[PDB]
DNA sequence: GAAGGGCGCCTATAAAAGGGGGTGGGGGCGCGTTCGTCCTCAGTCGCGATCGAACACTC
DNA sequence: GAGTGTTCGATCGCGACTGAGGACGAACGCGCCCCCACCCCCTTTTATAGGCGCCCTTC
């Protein structure tokens, strides 16, 4: 009992099964099966020198398709199933595959307007627009600009010093995590001007191009 | 080799940039570029923003071609507020000592009509409704382009072409209580402001109200 | 719920101070690119060593 | 008579010589981030008028 695990009985029970090729409109009739799944019934037929079967529309399922028979040498074929419990299990062997086509029922007409039908889009072409002139409205002001107005007067980066307390104590914690932090990041956890942080920066610690050439800070190992 | 002209050759190509997005004769655009480049070879402004420059400047060359665009207008095409916009042309027109020129309704006309598809007598039934309301200075308050948008209603309002406030309001981008005041400040001559070569499409007297 | 008209709000200008902002100008450090240098093997030939061989001296 | 030692010829090993190929670097190059420099930005009152957003009500 395992996900990985694929169940062997149809193979080892040499279980077979019969393979058909179904056309599409048909297939869509199908999608529409009569009752619990119904579709219609088959018919087998086999003489001396001759072999016919064919299927026959269910009378719901119609509100012949003669069977073209093809061989499975060259490459063994068997069925294996996934689960909605997502359990493998391999039902069997391909013991016939075979192919549904038409008979004495259409020449091209009706398969082109079935083309046709199954269509019914204008394939993306450009059909005119004809003429227009949707101008667009002058706002005053830059609408962005404008939000960003509401956003700005909210709050501002002008802030006040009353820390040269709060911000060394926020520095041992972000230190703490790692040596060397980049001014800008320095900036971020500061809501104070920079040559103000400057100042700092230089108080308990010195700097770096760490080889990055960038402006990193660190507390003085010293 | 020339980072000093970086901001004002990527100005002219905002410049032309911003002359683009409405079909803009090259000719103003020139005058234009010219504007600029005097702006920028006196450097007394450099304490400001280059596309507020470009944008005044575009704006005194309509008026300079005879053809103002409204900021409203000019304010589509860029960022810059009217405000800071109208703050840069009073310093250009400072900085350059030059003159200006007084807004006319009619310059206005052809392209809101236009906008509307509406017909030239129309059109020009609403510049003679315009021309003779603002030389009996019916409504000495107002501005021009609301008077003209209401005078544009009246009109409209003459004819099968009736349009809803709200659209030339729209159109126009003026408040459509400022065209329904206005509208009330020409209302008391909306009979005797028509032209004398008019066909009326609804009597004056059925001419409605707000 | 959707449309509408009325209430009330904003804006535009004038003048300056204190503190932070911001853009421009300027500059430095790392990453990216390209051609030349350095290293190596193959190939032929001269050169040195080694094998082949004859004459003179000692036993 | 016979046995041993020495040297030029000859034979074989060697390395030098020349070129092409592969890998390396350094000069050249790119751009961002740093910082100083220059200068706006915010607030109030008092007066005024134009434009205008939001709500309340009614459809």
């Amino acid at each position: 009992a395992e996900r990985g695990e694929l169940d062997l009985t149809g193979a080892k029970q040499n279980t077979g099964v019969w393979l058909v090729k179904v056309p599409k409109y048909l297939s869509q009739q199908w999608a529409k099966a009569s009752g619990r799944g119904e579709v219609g019934k088959l018919r087998i037929a086999k003489t001396q020198g001759r072999t016919e079967v064919s299927f026959t529309l269910n009378e719901d399922l119609a509100n012949e398709h003669p069977f073209v028979l093809q061989s499975v040498g060259g490459q063994t074929l068997t069925v294996f199933t996934e689960s909605s419990s997502d359990k493998l299990s391999l039902e069997g062997i391909v013991v016939q595959r075979a192919e549904c086509r038409p008979a004495a029922s259409e020449n091209y007409m009706r398969l082109k307007r079935l083309q046709i039908e199954e269509s019914s889009k204008p394939v993306r072409l450009s059909q005119q627009l004809d003429k227009v002139v949707t101008t667009n409205y002058k706002p005053v002001a830059n609408h962005q600009y404008n939000i960003e107005y509401e956003r700005k007067k909210k709050e501002d980066g002008k802030r006040a010093r009353a820390d040269k307390q709060h911000v060394l104590d926020m520095l041992f914690s972000a230190f703490e995590k790692h040596q060397y932090y980049n001014l800008k990041d320095l900036v971020d956890i500061t809501k104070q001007p920079v040559v103000y942080l400057k100042e700092i920066l230089k108080e308990i610690g010195v700097q770096n191009v760490k080889g990055i050439h960038k402006n990193t800070w660190e507390l003085k190992p010293e | 080799m020339s980072s000093s002209d970086r901001a004002m050759m990527n100005a002219f190509k905002e410049i032309t940039t911003m002359a683009d997005r409405i079909n803009l004769p090259r000719n103003i655009v020139d005058r234009t570029n010219n504007l600029f480049k005097q702006v920028y070879e006196q450097k007394s402004l450099k304490g400001r923003a280059n596309d507020a420059i470009a944008s005044a400047c575009l704006y005194i060359a309509c008026r300079q071609e005879g053809v103002p665009r409204t900021f409203k207008e000019i304010c589509a095409v860029s960022r810059i507020s009217k405000k800071e916009i109208g703050r840069c042309f009073k310093l250009i027109l400072k900085a350059l000592e030059t003159s200006v020129d007084l807004i006319t309704t009619g310059d206005f006309m052809s392209r809101f009509c236009s906008n509307l598809c509406l017909p030239k007598q129309v059109q020009m039934a609403a510049t003679h409704i315009a021309r003779k309301a603002v030389e009996l200075d019916l409504v000495p308050g107002r501005s021009p382009i609301s008077v003209a948008a209401a005078a544009i209603y009246m009109a409209s309002q003459a004819s099968a072409e009736k349009r809803t406030q709200k659209e030339i309001g729209d159109i126009a981008g003026v408040a459509d209580v400022t065209i329904r005041q206005s509208y009330r400040l020409i209302y008391p001559r909306a009979p005797d402001l028509f032209p004398t070569d008019f066909k009326f499409d609804t009597p004056v007297d059925k001419l409605p109200q707000l």
